RNA sequence: ACGGAAGGGCACCACCAGGAGUGGAGCCUGCGGCUUAAUUUGACCAACACGGGGAAACUCACCAGGUCCAGACACAAUAAGGAUUGACAGAUUGAGAGCUCUUUCUUGAUUUUGUGGGUGGUGGUGCAUGGCCGUUCUUAGUUGGUGGAGUGAUUUGUCUGCUUAAUUGCGAUAACGAACGAGACCUUAACCUACUAAAUAGUGGUGCUAGCAUUUGCUGGUUAUCCACUUCUUAGAGGGACUAUCGGUUUCAAGCCGAUGGAAGUUUGAGGCAAUAACAGGUCUGUGAUGCCCUUAGACGUUCUGGGCCGCACGCGCGCUACACUGACGGAGCCAGCGAGUCUAACCUUGGCCGAGAGGUCUUGGUAAUCUUGUGAAACUCCGUCGUGCUGGGGAUAGAGCAUUGUAAUUAUUGCUCUUCAACGAGGAAUUCCUAGUAAGCGCAAGUCAUCAGCUUGCGUUGAUUACGUCCCUGCCCUUUGUACACACC
């Protein structure tokens, strides 16, 4: 039942390979982006 | 010269030769057969012909393949049909025969080959014609 | 000249006597030494399984059987008459390898 | 690209074989899952292109016209 | 090791049988010879008609060869198929098994197919053949016909020699059809093995 | 989505039907006891007695 | 006690041959005297070591997580042995 | 078809003469029953060590729970500045599972939602089916063409007699000439001083060469050390038996009975193959064989964890081990055959070393007539201890420890050591199999197999007694006969 909210219309970390979109999410001290 | 006796698989190759009156089974005399009740089964083609009768012949068999008490009869045969062939290839066929008919008349397979093989086993039970115990309710 | 060894393997027995035959006269034909055709015994490959696909019924039992019949056949012969001869056998279900 | 290479492969080769392990990760030559490629070939089925046969869990994929 | 790999020769002649067995059956396919030489392997398809095997000349054997090599793991040139009309082809039991087969699944009596193919392996210089039709021939009974035209040997060694059989499963709206067809050709045009029945004896004068 | 099945019998099965019980394994066939009696002919084995 | 007294070193062959973190944090995340909180498993071919004593473990025999309080003497034995995965049959 | 009808023949799935037993004991295994969450299920001569069914996971089909779509493809509405995909950390959960949530990142028309329409199903139906197998039926039986007999169903051919294992033949003859089955055939096991050919088989004469004995012998060694050969071994092409010869008996013959010769005289022994008709025999749980029905996204698909299939008042079938001295136990002697084994890799393992054992470790040979392996098997033989007592017979049950296989041994997988040492004193009524290298005893290899034999398929070792008949019992084949049977005496 994973319904996936709109995320409706809208940093920088290692792992070079993010280009520029891999803006981390801050919830508390969460340096962990959506890629990884 | 060379001569063999089977019993059901056991083959004893014989090497009869002249020699002054030498009988090896396994590298061993004849008097260490050691099935220790069968050893006059291997005497039987000595005494019947001629207790000693030999400082002129030399018989060495090797015998393998079957168990104890086929390869005491192949050897048996083996020791019996070298003798023969030796007599028939050299000394003569009078006398070829005449102790042809010694072995033949008391033959307890001497110089014949018994025939007789295992029956192949079929399914449906152990052993050739045995069947499975059968149960009805 | 080298030492060959050709080893033929097959279930035709037929085809793999022929073959034989072939190499030994290809090597007398030239008058070349060599070693006889040693039969290697028939590897009887024995399968019993049951004949009914269920489990009913009388327990019937069948035996397949594969017979690998072997031969192995040594000489000695230059390289012409060894690609020739490994090129001359090519007769349908007999496995040939040459060994030097 | 997931279903890219599967249709170059497809179209360069020729034809293309899978066996049936629906969780065997690297089909032999094409560089995806087996199961991609199996249902990709899927879709290309009857509704166009391929036809599949399966000769003992292998799935033989041809092109057409 | 030696005896494995025989068993997987067999077991490798196997799949290509029931591979062109399954691919091929349009085509009138009856049976592949795999010849392993040292340069190459070469798997020819006996076909009643071998133009269709062939296709666009040569694409459908291209394709063939193409997923054969690449199935078995085979190196590209390795594998070569080719494919060879079949001589007298009223001979061949597998032949005529797919023939009816086809019929059956076209539509057509089952009593006209069968006598059909028996009137055909008849007349193409069989000394005997036999279609059995089993199944439901008519609405839920299932019987079993049989079509037997000349003569029919059952018990030994020349069932090998010269007997040949085959059987098919025919899909049609109403449970399966099981066709069984089996020819024996004359030993006299054997043209290999023994040539006449064991029983069989010739005097001459 | 998978634990192990590196032995046992769900670890091979059936080169034609993929059936994993009556599994004849002798020289690598790994052909169903079934399979193996509908192609036996084909492999090569054959009876003689 | 023990026999004598990781702690593997002096124990039966099959634990030896052989060789749930969130129990410590069932152990100390409660008032004391009384019994921690259980924790369910269904590893019952885990052996009970020196460090889950005094824990409530819920094994699971198939159905019906069984509660059981783990003693000094149960050291040694396998979690399973201590869930029965059965009904008595009363013959 | 049947008959407690008659003639003839037959069969150790019948008996007679007997052997080994089974039924009694403990245990193993399958079945029923009971129980259970589930104890998955099919099968009741021709079910019950059967489904190759020796299930820890898998297998699995059952149960308690948890994921995923592996719902093709076609149409619309979500959508071409976002339909949807995934997510680390915590709640939830056995689960380090983004299942769902606290949560905001990530990806990109690959999919979501309705609609059809597919797909999968060890779901159901074997009484809708194919195929296969089993059985009727181990027997000798079955069929048409033309002719003959019948109004006809049908019949003759296909049979009085004799003979054969045989509808095998001699014959007879409203049948004649044919087909299938039987036989013929094929495989194998017997022999062949005949051919071909063999450091992948072997044997001798020289070499090298330890021992014992010294007129030169005996047994040993010499896997690239010499030559010769093929008796043993191997396997190709063949030979050989055809009841040969000789007697007797045979209605005229088919045949039969003895003896000799022969390797072999019973179809030479054993198989494989094996007709026409059938069964509502079994198998939809072998199959990507399958019709129909059911199910299909909280699945009856598939996968993951755990359990079960093994669970125990009881009854039954197949078996293993015994009840002992024709023995147990200790040494010592030290004889097979059929087979299998790993190049993407861990298989068969020799040898050395460690360990009481199981086993561990370091190498080695072998993809195999090469190495394991001469598979130095067991029963057996020899010499000793035991001394007839539940004994040193028997080894169930149980306790403790040591290992091995496996991701995982708990409900002990198995092996090993010590200890406990049950029933059982030859088994009721009943009942099975079997005629010669057979019964029986004995172990071995293969199959299943990661591990697990008390199972099976084969193999060889030791090797009887009894019979060479009969139709009494149980059945079978042919004929005649009676029937009020036809689902055919259930
Ligand atoms: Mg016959
Ligand atoms: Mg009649
Ligand atoms: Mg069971
Ligand atoms: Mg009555
Ligand atoms: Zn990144
Ligand atoms: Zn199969």
């Amino acid at each position: 039942k994973h319904k996936k909210v709109k995320l409706a219309v809208l940093r920088e970390c290692s792992n070079p390979t993010c280009g520029a979109g891999v803006f981390l999410a801050n919830h508390k001290d969460r340096l962990y982006c959506g890629k990884c | 010269v060379q001569t063999f006796g089977k019993k059901k698989s056991a083959t004893a190759v014989a090497h009869v030769k002249a020699g002054k009156g030498l009988i090896k089974v396994n590298g061993s005399p004849i008097t260490l057969v050691e099935p220790e009740i069968l050893r006059f089964k291997v005497y039987e083609p000595l005494l019947l012909v001629g207790l000693d009768k030999f400082s002129n012949i030399d018989i060495r068999v090797r015998v393998t393949g079957g168990g104890h008490v086929s390869q005491v009869y192949a050897i048996r045969q083996a020791i019996a049909k070298g003798l023969v062939a030796y007599h028939q290839k050299y000394v003569d066929e009078q006398s070829k025969n005449e102790l042809k008919k010694a072995f033949t008349s008391y033959d307890r397979t001497l110089l014949i080959a018994d025939s007789r093989r295992p029956e192949p086993k079929k399914f449906g039970g152990k052993g050739a014609r045995s069947r499975f115990q059968k149960s009805y309710r | 000249i080298i030492k060959i060894r050709i080893t033929l393997t097959s279930t035709k027995v037929k085809q793999l006597e022929n073959v034989s035959s072939n190499i030994v006269k290809n090597a007398e034909q030239h008058n070349l030494v060599k070693k006889g055709p040693v039969r290697l015994p028939t590897k009887v490959l024995k399968i019993s399984t049951r004949k009914t696909p269920n489990g009913e019924g009388s327990k019937t039992w069948e035996t397949y059987e594969m017979r690998i019949h072997k031969r192995y056949i040594d000489l000695e012969a230059p390289v012409q008459i060894v690609k020739r001869i490994t090129q001359i056998t090519i007769e349908p279900g007999v496995d040939v390898e040459v060994v030097v | 690209e997931d279903r890219n290479k599967i249709h170059q492969y497809l179209f360069q080769e020729g034809v293309v074989v899978a066996k049936k392990d629906f969780n065997q990760a690297k089909h032999e030559e094409i560089d995806t899952k087996n199961l991609y490629v199996i249902k990709a070939l899927q879709s290309l089925t009857s509704k166009g292109y391929v036809k599949t046969q399966f000769s003992w869990q292998y799935y033989y994929y041809t092109l057409t016209e | 090791s030696k005896k494995r790999k025989l068993v997987a020769d067999g077991v490798f002649y196997a799949e290509l049988n029931e591979f062109f067995t399954r691919e091929l059956a349009e085509e009138g396919y009856s049976g592949v010879e795999v010849r392993v030489t040292p340069t190459k392997t070469e798997v020819i398809i006996r076909a009643t008609r071998t133009q269709d095997v062939l296709g666009e000349n040569g694409r459908r054997i291209n394709e063939l060869t193409l997923l054969v090599q690449k199935r078995f793991k085979y190196a590209p040139g390795t594998i070569v198929l080719y494919a060879e009309r079949v001589q007298d082809r009223g001979l061949s039991a597998v032949a005529q098994a797919e023939s009816m087969k086809f019929k059956l699944l076209n539509g057509l009596a089952i009593r006209r197919a069968a006598y059909g193919v028996v009137r055909y392996v008849m007349e193409s210089g069989a000394k005997g053949c036999e279609v059995v039709v089993s199944g439901k021939l008519r609405a839920a009974r299932a019987k079993a016909m049989k079509f037997a035209d000349g003569f029919l040997i059952h018990s030994g060694q020349p069932v090998n020699d010269f007997i040949d059989t085959a059987t098919r499963h025919v899909l049609m709206r109403q449970g399966v059809l099981g066709i069984k067809v089996k020819i024996m050709r004359d030993p006299a045009k054997s043209r290999t093995g023994p040539k006449a029945l064991p029983d069989a004896v010739t005097i001459i004068e | 989505f998978s634990h192990p099945r590196r032995y046992g019998k769900g670890s091979r099965q059936c080169r034609v039907c993929s059936s994993h019980t009556g599994l004849i394994r002798k020289y690598g066939l790994n052909i169903c006891r079934q399979c193996f009696r509908e192609k036996a002919n084909d492999i090569g084995f054959n009876k003689f007695r | 006690s023990y026999r004598g007294v990781d702690f593997v070193k002096l124990a039966p062959a099959r634990v030896r041959r052989r060789f749930m973190k969130k129990l410590r944090a069932a152990k100390l995340a409660a008032p004391e005297n009384e019994k921690p909180a259980p924790v369910r498993t269904h590893m019952r071919n885990m052996i009970i070591v020196p460090e889950m004593i005094g824990s409530v473990v819920g094994i699971y025999n198939g159905k019906a997580f069984n509660q059981v309080e783990i003693r000094p003497e149960m050291l040694g034995h396998y979690l399973g042995e201590f869930s029965i995965t059965y009904t008595p049959v009363r013959h």
